[PDB]
Parts: C-alpha cells; sequence; structure tokens
C-alpha cells in the first residue's frame, strides 16, 4: 500500500528528537502505553483473532491525516481496536460508550490482498536481483524506495514465513517464503541525493526476480 | 474529534476484559516483561562476550539466532537474529522505515526517537547527516550501511571495540555498550 506510512526517503522532516545516549526516560511514559502491545498479543496468541501482519496493515489503514498526527502507541490502540471490531469481537459502540467519546478507527481495506506467488526463485548469496516492479494496494513489506531497483543478495534466511501480502489480510494462502537481505547502493535508490553508502532491505522471495 | 487517548486505551482493555478475553494478570505480565526483561543490557552482554571470545564472535556473526539462544534471549520480535559487524571501513545502522521493528528482547522496546517520522524518513537517505546531528561523526573514510527492518530478521550492531579498553572485564565492557550503540547511531565511548 503506497500509504503515508512509507516514509523512507521523504524530504522535509526536521531533526531526529534525540542526541546519542541521552536519557529516554522510562519504557512507558503513560500508564496506558503497555496496553496496545499487550492486547495485540492477546489477539494474536490467546485468541487467534489476527496475525501480527494484520496489525501492521490496520495501522497503515489509518486515514492519512490521522496517521500523521497520532503518536506511535496511540496508533496501535486504534489499530488493535479496529481489528477487534472488524473481526466481530467488539463493536465501535461499546468502545465509544466505555471511552466516553469518539473512537474513530482505521479505514476499511481497499484490497482483498494477494496470495503468495506460486512462481519464485531461490537466490544465492552474491546474486543480483531486481525488486519486482509491481503495485500492491494492500499490505506489502516492500518500501517503495526499492521498487524496481537492483541489488545483491547478502543473506538468504534459514527460516520461512507467511507472505505478508496474504496473511496481513487474514488470507488462507500466505504459504511460506524465506527472505533475502538485499544490498543496494545508496545511488541506486536516491541518485546523487544521498550521503550514504548502502541500504540493506529484508525482502520476501516473492518480491524479487533475477536482475535482467 | 477523539476522546482522551488514556480513555480509549482503557476502553479497549475493559471491552475485551469484560468478555473474558484477557487472562488474569495478562497485561500486567507483559508490562513486566517489557520493562524488566527486554533490555539493551542483554545486547551489551552479547557484544562484550563477542569482544572477549573470538569463538563466540564468530558464532554471533554467522548464526546470530544460535548465539542469542545460548544466553536464553530469544523472544517476541527477536526470534531470527542477525548481528552486523562494524569494521574500520563500515558503520552499520538499523531502522524500521515502515513502523518500528526492533529486536525487542536484546535491545529493549524502541525509543520514541527511533519510531519518529524524522528517523524513519531520513536515516535511509542521509544517514551521515542524521548521525552527525545526533552527536556521532562518522569519519568521511567510512561506508555507512543502513539495515531497514522490513521482514522477520531482527538486527543488532556489533560495534568496533574502542581503544583504551584492553583487558577490561565483560562487566566493564558491558557498561559502555549502550542501546544507541546496538541500534548503530552511537559508537562506544571510553571515559578518561
Ligand atoms: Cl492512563
Ligand atoms: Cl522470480
Ligand atoms: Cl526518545
Ligand atoms: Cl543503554
Ligand atoms: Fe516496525
Ligand atoms: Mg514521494
Ligand atoms: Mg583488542
Amino acid at each position: 500500500m503506497d500509504g503515508v506510512h512509507d516514509l523512507a526517503g521523504v524530504q522535509g522532516f526536521g531533526k531526529v528528537p534525540h542526541t546519542v545516549n541521552a536519557d529516554i526516560g522510562p519504557t512507558f511514559h503513560a500508564e496506558w502505553e503497555h496496553l496496545p502491545y499487550s492486547l495485540m498479543f492477546a489477539g494474536v496468541a490467546e485468541l487467534g483473532a489476527f496475525s501480527v501482519d494484520e496489525v501492521k496493515y490496520v495501522v497503515e489503514r489509518m486515514e492519512p491525516r490521522h496517521y500523521m498526527m497520532t503518536p506511535y502507541y496511540e496508533r496501535y490502540v486504534i489499530g488493535v481496536a479496529t481489528l477487534m471490531v472488524e473481526k466481530g469481537i467488539l463493536t465501535q459502540d461499546e468502545l465509544e460508550s466505555l471511552a466516553g467519546g469518539p473512537f474513530p478507527l482505521s479505514r476499511p481495506s481497499e484490497s482483498e490482498g494477494r496470495p503468495a506467488p506460486v512462481e519464485t526463485t531461490t537466490f544465492e548469496v552474491g546474486q543480483r536481483v531486481r525488486v519486482r516492479d509491481e503495485y500492491v494496494p494492500g499490505h506489502i513489506r516492500m518500501p517503495a524506495y526499492c521498487r524496481g531497483r537492483v541489488g545483491t543478495i547478502s543473506h538468504r534466511t534459514t527460516e520461512k514465513w507467511p507472505f505478508p501480502d496474504a496473511i496481513g489480510h487474514g488470507r488462507n494462502d500466505a504459504g511460506e517464503e524465506p527472505t533475502y537481505h538485499v544490498k543496494f547502493a545508496a545511488e541506486e535508490l536516491f541518485g546523487s541525493d544521498t550521503d550514504g553508502g548502502s541500504v540493506v532491505v529484508d525482502l520476501f522471495e516473492g518480491y524479487l526476480e533475477p536482475a535482467a | 474529534a477523539q476522546a482522551p487517548v488514556s480513555d480509549r486505551a482503557w476502553a479497549l482493555f475493559r471491552a475485551l476484559d469484560g468478555k473474558g478475553l484477557v487472562p488474569d494478570g495478562y497485561v500486567e505480565g507483559w508490562k513486566k516483561t517489557f520493562e524488566e526483561d527486554f533490555s539493551p543490557r542483554r545486547g551489551a552482554e552479547l557484544v562484550a562476550r563477542a569482544w572477549t571470545d573470538p569463538e563466540f564472535r564468530q558464532l554471533l556473526l554467522t548464526d546470530g539466532t544460535a548465539a542469542v539462544a545460548q544466553y536464553g534471549y530469544l523472544g517476541p520480535q527477536g526470534e531470527y537474529i542477525v548481528a552486523v559487524e562494524d569494521t574500520p571501513t563500515l558503520k552499520n545502522v538499523i531502522v524500521c522505515s515502515l513502523c518500528s521493528c526492533t529486536a525487542w528482547p536484546i535491545l529493549g522496546l524502541p525509543p520514541t526517537w527511533y519510531k519518529s517520522f524524522e528517523y524513519r524518513a531520513r536515516v535511509v537517505r542521509e544517514p551521515r547527516k542524521v548521525l552527525s546531528e545526533m552527536g556521532t561523526e562518522i569519519a568521511s573514510d567510512i561506508e555507512i550501511r543502513v539495515y531497514d527492518t522490513t521482514a522477520e530478521t531482527r538486527y543488532m550492531v556489533l560495534p568496533q571495540r574502542p581503544a583504551g579498553t584492553e583487558g577490561w572485564s565483560q562487566e566493564q565492557l558491558q557498561e559502555i555498550v549502550t542501546k544507541d550503540c546496538l541500534i548503530g547511531v552511537a559508537i562506544p565511548q571510553v571515559p578518561t
């Protein structure tokens, strides 16, 4: 999904709000902040109501202005709440009744997702690959800065995982794929407009193809 | 228009808890895990071991998962580990441009700044400037390599061991390997 969450390479942001080794305070800065993750885990591990991938996607589905003005942990309160409503476990009415006011949720999905591709390639360390020049309106674990770009395999994972584009919509056809650490030169991704060396992106097999 | 976030968060809890969907002690357990167990002190232990034990260093860099599992530090959002080695010509730095992905059990939960739009947008494109702004000058003769945590691999940086620490104990070395060193934005510092 080409959402506002796909931030890498966006220009116009200011200073990162940290100097090295500065005190970051306690893990949680408010008494509610442990709830989103704890309740995500109740959903995923205790109830089996949704996957972690579905949490990533439902946050991506926040209305864009809403995403941009919402602090991190609050996004996950909104996301987990959304998924519990979509899955029929909770209603928006009961959340607003208990909250004492408005509890706007993430927007509905505009895509049904896609299956894990049946046609893929097992790549080896050192091989040159291109990131498939595809547009996926639902969930995908490919940041747009690498779409269509060529890099080299640094690592093939020794485990396999469900294809996010499927399991992030709760589909039954996510399969399993290894991922690849793909090293791109900074200039391949941003031309002359970068100060870096290389960027390594961890990409699912199904996002890759051999380089020309 | 929105109700206070505290009210929304506790409404979500109460809604689920009142349906019997949240086990007794469940969120409080996770809070304890998040606050007390998941910690960059674990990553610092791993780094100090690698610095003092060439055999373990080799293991950590070839099969990070196995190395971490020896200490019992595998966990949620930290099941498949890769450690990435700084060298005299290479500085590694970790981000999750899409959200916040972090090796929780060994780095701790990510700090506010790592989840910031500023870090997520900028470090992939201008890592040298971002590190500089943060207080870390990377010599012009060093490649920066940004790892974007886009799948299930969870990373930790193995920083270079600084001079002036020869012969230190593992406990001593642990002390100078900070969270920011593990993420890759800081270089371990030796007092005088
Ligand atoms: Cl609170
Ligand atoms: Cl292919
Ligand atoms: Cl912070
Ligand atoms: Cl620290
Ligand atoms: Fe993330
Ligand atoms: Mg753009
Ligand atoms: Mg030495």
